[PDB]
């Protein structure tokens, strides 16, 4: 058809764009749908689908807007209340770290893996700064998973030679989809397809610190004693479930207790989200390792980091080889991180991300009580908030319904009734109070609509006085509630 | 295993010649023990002849002594213009023998 | 020490530097000594100390210098004939792949992960075009390692409702270091401390196809029936051992017969290293998987593609959120790799790599043929090249003399003996004849050294008989290999 050469030059002439004419608009997306249905997955453009209306499940990225919004290929603006699941901190193209990328870009992007690298030295003396008590020695990977994977290989070196090799995670945890980090992952149709994964992997409910004993007792009754436990401080995926208050700190002590590691996943919850640097503070809990990624990028590179003791990480200093990764720690990705750091500690966007997050919280929860017909509850911390549905069709049309609003918001891996709140940290209180309009006005045009198939319904009806109640459910959205009452009011006097 | 490192560090130093490289050799392969201070002076050692090789060049006429227009040759190479009692200061401060001109150790002494 | 702040200041202070004074040199490179020794791993320390002499072990990157040659702190330039074990196929700093990541990177760097982002589909569509045969949908991560995740999830996803969960990897292969890769990973010692890893992975001689035909036929018998075979198409961190010819061919054929998936992993032999844009091309041989990282970055982004062909990859269509990553298929990665394929053919850079690769290699045979008492031999394929020296010892002193000559290389993983010669595609002939040069130097340098102690070591021998033979060596060395033959010459006289 065309080659290799040809589709490239295509592909470099339309990244040196800025903007598009509206027939290279509808080509490009035209392209980006036959070329996502022939070499993607033509399932993403059925998921899509299933969150909007008409073209809206072809709008197609092209640039971030300001530090909150993003601008499709037809210059729609979207406020972003996804943040890349918890990628974009501190915003789209944040200033100060496009400016470090783009000075180490001028340097060096990738290193040699032979000499030794500044930043990567730099970098883990920072988060040495940065994390609670003993964690120490850093560890760089591309990503949460790989964060994970490493975060298992060094529990897994250290407690080998003591004899225990089981692992204890929670029910609704999400640490990665690499096999290694899958093992961990709790959700059932996530795993099934690829098992037999990692043996001795065992799973307890979330927020049950009685069951986590349970489980490490029984282990060690029966000689599978327990290497390490990991889990989330507040599970993301799972549909943003806090844990009861001291949870963390019980988890901690029976870790000491029973001689297990602990393993705390801040992929999500880290890098200020939650309100504080890392989740764990809220508590002053210290792991014995910690994992960091998506966020950590600052929203420009991918980088993952494991930090952990010098106790657990001494594991790999006799062979410094026995656990490493292609592009670990690369100068770009360290770059990306310094500058995120600096930000969120010069912009105090923790603190931040509280005030927003409550306010937000207090405007969800006051729509949560305003349409019980259609929200279940609203929760959070931070800015790591969500909305649970009565079912997985209605916060379906509330992520289709505020995508026509033009604010981004998606579900939750594990949690399909749930659609995710997770705006930048440098979201501003105009768009704060934007977003919860938007959520108030989708909230009514869904009541609006389950009453206007409620009414188109009722078999008990001939076709005049339905044309009547649906021309006036137009004609007046306010009298919804009674009209479809009068509706049924009629279809059951002549049933 | 250390006293063939030592070996090699001591046959690579640069201004040494055979027969003391030899010499020391031998002195670590009867003492694997005194190594890093055998070690440490042959190192020191190879810093005398080599400033002995630089001074060396620093004495235009091959006399063995430097003067004060031998010296004033280098200084004035060296993009600068000293005075005759400058050199005489500079000679003076390191004289031990006070005969004005500068042998070996003089020189060295002006280096420490 | 000092706050987290003040550390990214400081670090931002220094991305920003452009040039760095002597005084300026030195604290930066005593504070990355000491960062690394006390944050990342003082192994690594001791590592390059067994590799140089000297201060030398305390070489800090600091710049790219041209296409081919990187610059340390102290402004020392060295041609780089490590690459990245692979990273750096179209040179350091690319103007293309630079011009690429910048335009995007003003445009907008990492994608929401809910909208349809356009340079993923312009890279699928673009590497569909350049792969053999009817591989047809990409899979975008991070890194090598999690391609091969990625591949193995796919066979697993395909295999398993059809009753096959066991996979055949080789002895000597290398496929990552994530719990998942690192079952088909082969070098015992990357291994043990981690097992148990996943279950059902057997290995075969590399190379030998009746050996595996046993493998599969053996499986088959016993009901453990395979679902896929992975194998390098040239072994990198096994020495870049080379297989019979056919033997890729012969593998397809029996993966057709028993039913089984052929995996591919060109992660190191990728992307043009092997004189032909991947090394199955020197057969025609397609696989249903492939695996890409490594140089698909361009040497500035990192980044993993993992193709398959429809009738695999379609195990994703029902459920597109079965396999995903963080960043996979960014707009920066996606961006470099663009920019990469555009360079490689417009370029011509796979037939360069055959070029230059037969010089190269021409000049390391003939140092093999003059220094049969260093080099055991050296071998190679295109622009990936190794030299297996007699010790372990040998091939370190190797590195370390070429590591002064400025001139980098490295070892190999799985290989002690080994050392890898990985230069740039872009290297040019003028630096092909400097590296040959350098590495005669060093091979005469390094028998120098060997005659040296070998001659300490010799019993027959007064006291001051071996005096003469020292100092004869250092002062007039010249008398190198024949004066060895006397010293023995004198020896076995004595004896
Ligand atoms: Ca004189
Ligand atoms: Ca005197």
């Amino acid at each position: 058809s065309a080659s290799a050469l040809a589709c490239s030059a295509h592909a470099l002439n339309l990244i040196e764009k800025r903007t598009l004419d509206h027939e290279e608009m509808k080509a490009l997306n035209r392209e980006v749908i036959e070329y996502f249905k022939e070499h993607v997955n033509p399932g993403f453009l059925e998921y899509r689908k299933s969150v909007t209306a008409g073209g809206d499940y072809g709008a197609v990225e092209w640039q971030a807007g300001s530090l909150n919004t993003l601008v499709d290929t037809q210059g729609q603006e979207f406020i972003d209340c996804l943040g890349g699941f918890g990628i974009f901190n501190v915003g789209h193209r944040n200033p100060v770290v496009v400016s470090a990328v783009q000075n180490q870009l001028a340097k060096q992007p990738l290193h040699s893996q032979e000499l030794l690298d500044p930043l990567r030295a730099m970098l883990a003396k920072t988060l040495a700064a940065l994390t609670p008590g003993k964690l120490k020695y850093s560890f760089f990977c591309n990503s949460g998973t790989e964060s994970v994977e490493a975060a298992l290989k060094l529990a897994k070196a250290y407690q080998s030679p003591r004899g225990k090799f089981t692992f204890i995670a929670t029910s609704g945890a999400f640490h990665g989809k690499s096999l290694g980090a899958l093992s961990a992952t709790a959700k059932s149709t996530f795993r099934k397809p690829f098992m037999p994964l990692l043996p001795g992997f065992r799973h307890v409910p979330f927020g049950n610190i009685e069951a986590m004993r349970t489980a490490l007792n029984e282990c060690k009754k029966t000689g599978d004693d327990v290497a390490a436990v990991i889990l989330e401080p507040i599970q993301g995926e799972g549909g943003v479930i806090l844990p009861p208050p001291g949870y963390l700190t019980a988890v901690r002590k029976l870790c000491d207790e029973f001689g297990a590691l602990m393993i705390l996943d801040e992929v999500q919850t880290g890098m200020g989200r939650t309100g504080k640097m890392f989740a764990c503070e809220h508590e002053n809990v210290q792991p014995d390792i910690l994992c960091l990624a998506k966020a950590l990028g600052g929203g420009v590179m991918p980088i993952g980091a494991t930090i952990a003791t010098e106790e657990v990480f001494s594991v790999l200093f006799d062979n410094p080889f026995l656990h490493t990764t292609t592009f670990g720690g690369n100068p770009l990705a360290c770059a990306a991180a310094l500058a995120t750091i600096n930000v969120l500690l010069e912009q105090n966007l923790p603190a931040q991300a509280e005030q927003k997050g409550d306010m937000l919280l207090d405007g969800f929860r006051q729509l949560a009580r305003e349409y019980p017909d259609l929200v279940q509850e609203a929760r959070g911390k931070g800015m790591l908030m969500a909305i649970e549905f009565v079912d997985n069709e209605i916060g379906y049309n509330f992520a289709s319904e505020m995508f026509r609003q033009r604010v981004l918001v998606a579900g939750t891996l594990n949690n399909a009734k749930t659609i995710r709140i997770e705006p930048p940290l440098t979201l501003t209180i105009e768009q704060c109070e934007l977003v919860i309009k938007a959520a108030r006005k989708a909230l009514a045009a869904m009541r609006q609509q389950v009453a206007f198939y409620e009414i188109l319904h009722l078999p008990n009806l001939n076709e005049e006085q339905r044309n009547a109640f649906i021309q006036s459910l137009k004609d007046d959205p306010s009298q919804s509630a009674n009209l479809l009452a009068e509706a049924k009011k009629l279809n059951d006097a002549q049933a | 295993k250390e006293t063939q490192e030592a070996s090699w560090e001591i046959f690579t130093l640069p201004n040494l010649n055979g027969r003391q490289v030899a010499a020391f050799i031998s002195s670590l392969l009867d003492d694997p023990s005194q190594s890093a201070n055998l070690l440490a002076e042959a190192k020191k050692l190879n810093q005398i002849q080599a400033f002995k090789e630089a001074f060396s060049l620093f004495d235009k006429d091959g006399d063995g002594t430097i003067t004060t227009k031998e010296l004033g040759t280098v200084m004035r190479s060296l993009g600068q213009n000293p005075t005759e009692a400058e050199l005489q200061d500079m000679i003076n401060e390191v004289d031990a023998d006070g005969n004005g001109t500068i042998d070996f150790p003089e020189f060295l002494t002006m280096m420490a």
